[PDB]
């Protein structure tokens, strides 16, 4: 749902 | 010995979709710790060692429906620059406790980029052909993890 | 939210 406004990280 | 509560069970399987194969490999899981997809827990109870059989596994039993709401749009601001957003990638985001939201983009329209959260294989029926290669009671640790070892 | 993500035999995330 809703994201925290931070960076997402690859797998 | 024959699958169980607090067995440690390792499998081989095929995994058809749509009649179509998708994944097959080898695993094994502790039985009854919330481990497995419901259905294939409910598919191996009570099996022997070296039995083997066609499972059919509803979405609901199996990594659920889709979850529209599960698809929207985040800039690409929030993506690593050295990363490349492509259709099929897949990046993990945090949730307001920070627990980790993993995700699939789906596409990319210049700054907008479309990602679901659903499972990849969220309202898909699944189709194992299965055999049990083994069961082994587990040991002290594994129960104390909630996890077998490997 | 979604309940069966993280199982196996193809579990979603780490």
């Amino acid at each position: 749902t809703r994201y925290k406004n931070a960076k997402m990280l690859p797998f | 010995m024959k699958v169980g509560q607090d067995k440690v069970v390792t499998i081989r399987y095929t995994l058809q979709v749509e009649g179509e194969v998708l994944d097959q490999g080898e695993l094994s899981y502790l039985h009854g710790h919330r481990n497995l997809i419901p259905g294939l827990e409910e598919a191996l109870e009570g099996r022997e060692e070296g039995e083997a059989f066609q499972a059919h596994v509803p979405a609901e039993k199996a990594y659920g429906p889709h979850d529209p709401e599960g698809v929207q749009v985040v800039p690409l601001s929030a993506f690593p620059e050295d990363a490349e957003v492509v259709p099929g990638a897949q990046f993990y985001a945090q949730d307001m406790e920070g627990n980790p939201m993993p995700l699939t983009v789906v596409a990319v329209e210049g700054e907008e980029v479309t990602v679901d959260f659903n499972h990849p294989l969220a309202g898909k029926d699944l189709d194992f052909q299965v055999e049990v290669v083994k069961v082994r009671e587990a040991t002290p640790e594994e129960l104390l993890h909630g996890h077998a070892h490997p």
